[PDB]
């Protein structure tokens, strides 16, 4: 499979670190320049760093200079991003991308999620949203950290009419989301 | 520091009709070698970006005939013939003449006729009330277009700053949105008032719709 596969994302406190890896398969990794690109929640794409096929000509977006280091191991077909002194604004999905001869990003990984937050791990409380010719009911999944939670209905046999909403980040630093389904009264 | 300006930010397209979107750069992307170092990407919902157009006008591998890129210098255009459901997502331009920068994205969505929201209100559960907090939830289901307004009222007093909301992505089958709004109160404050209401404003409604309950009924 011609593929890039990121790993090493996670959840750390501000000032801590994370090491991202990108495993390349299906092509001659040693011939390609490679990049990191990131996308903060609900935001657009931002270029992060570049490294040439031979490890030279490294460069970084200004906000990560002196904190992130890009490197590669051609014998392991792997690209790395060492992310030190993390800041809240580094929270994002991180993608590795292959640079082609046209200097376009012709292949992207699935991305790995990074959350930088002072919060500590907390399971949610789950509360019912009880019904009052169509009825609506659901569940309120409140006060958890970090993302994600998954929500299913009737162990998966109920899918039609389900809406599982994007989580909101509360001022407490904890997340909350709701899942609802409409059914016949 | 080349700044890429995309427009519009959002583009509802009736299925079958053409789409056109703009990317303008703050300096020429035309290299001395004759190429414009400008690429277009599509990020479909929940997916990774994928290359559509490279060097201004060249279709990447596997890209349908109906996508075309044009322009030179600072003014570029991506055109889609016969927009279909599979084309929805955020379209991003990118320049690689200098330090790589992206446009802020154009979100393409399916245009349909107006559908009013179906509104539901949910009181806090007894289990949550035990804990000291009351969350009141308002659901606005399967509406179009996306723009909607929720106003919380507590004994007819307009609430401000104590609610959050989120919206689903456009549903691929019926092209509608849904919205959830949560009002959060102390149990102490919750038990000082009687009528909880969410008033919904939307284009499909000739005047705002209110759903409400009486605490304790």
């Amino acid at each position: 499979q011609v593929q890039l596969v990121e790993s090493g994302g996670g959840v750390v406190q501000p000032g801590r670190s994370l090491r991202l890896s990108c495993a390349a398969s299906g092509f001659t990794f040693s011939r390609y320049g490679m990049h990191w690109v990131r996308q903060a929640p609900g935001k657009g794409l931002e270029w992060v760093a570049v490294i040439w096929y031979d490890g030279t000509n490294k460069d970084y977006t200004d906000s990560v200079r002196g904190r992130f280091t890009i490197s590669r191991d051609n014998s392991k077909n792997t690209l790395y991003l060492q992310m030190n002194s993390l800041r809240a604004e580094d929270t994002a999905v991180y993608y590795c991308a292959r640079e082609d001869w046209a200097e376009a990003f012709d292949m992207w990984g699935q991305g790995t999620t990074v959350t930088v937050s002072s919060a500590s791990t907390k399971g949610p409380s789950v509360f019912p949203l009880a019904p009052s010719g169509t009825a609506a009911l659901g569940c309120l999944v409140k006060d958890y950290f970090p993302e994600p939670v998954t929500v299913s209905w009737n162990s998966g046999a109920l899918t039609s009419g389900v809406h599982t909403f994007p989580a909101v980040l509360q001022s407490s630093g904890l997340y909350s989301l709701s899942s609802v389904v409409t059914v016949p009264s | 520091d080349i700044v890429m300006t995309q427009s519009p930010l959002s583009l509802p397209v009736t299925p079958g009709e053409p789409a056109s979107i703009s990317c303008r750069s703050s300096q020429s992307l035309l290299h001395s070698n004759g190429y414009n170092y400008l690429d277009w990407y599509l990020q479909k919902p929940g997916q990774s970006p994928q290359l559509l157009i490279y060097l201004g006008s060249n279709r990447a591998s596997g890209v349908p005939d109906r996508f075309s890129g044009s322009g030179s210098g600072t003014d570029f255009t991506l055109k889609i013939s016969r927009v279909e459901a599979e084309d929805v997502g955020v379209y991003y331009c990118m320049q690689a003449l200098q330090t790589i920068t992206f446009g802020q994205g154009t979100r393409l969505e399916i245009k349909r006729t107006v559908a009013a929201p179906s509104v539901f209100i949910f009181p806090p559960s007894d289990e949550q009330l035990k804990s000291g907090t009351a969350s009141v939830v308002c659901l606005l289901n399967n509406f179009y277009p996306r723009e909607a307004k929720v106003q919380w009222k507590v004994d007819n007093a307009l609430q401000s700053g104590n609610s959050q909301e989120s919206v689903t992505e456009q549903d691929s089958k019926d092209s509608t949105y849904s919205l959830s709004s949560t009002l959060t109160l102390s149990k102490a404050d919750y038990e000082k008032h009687k009528v909880y209401a969410c008033e919904v404003t939307h284009q499909g409604l000739s005047s705002p719709v209110t759903k409400s309950f009486n605490r304790g009924e």
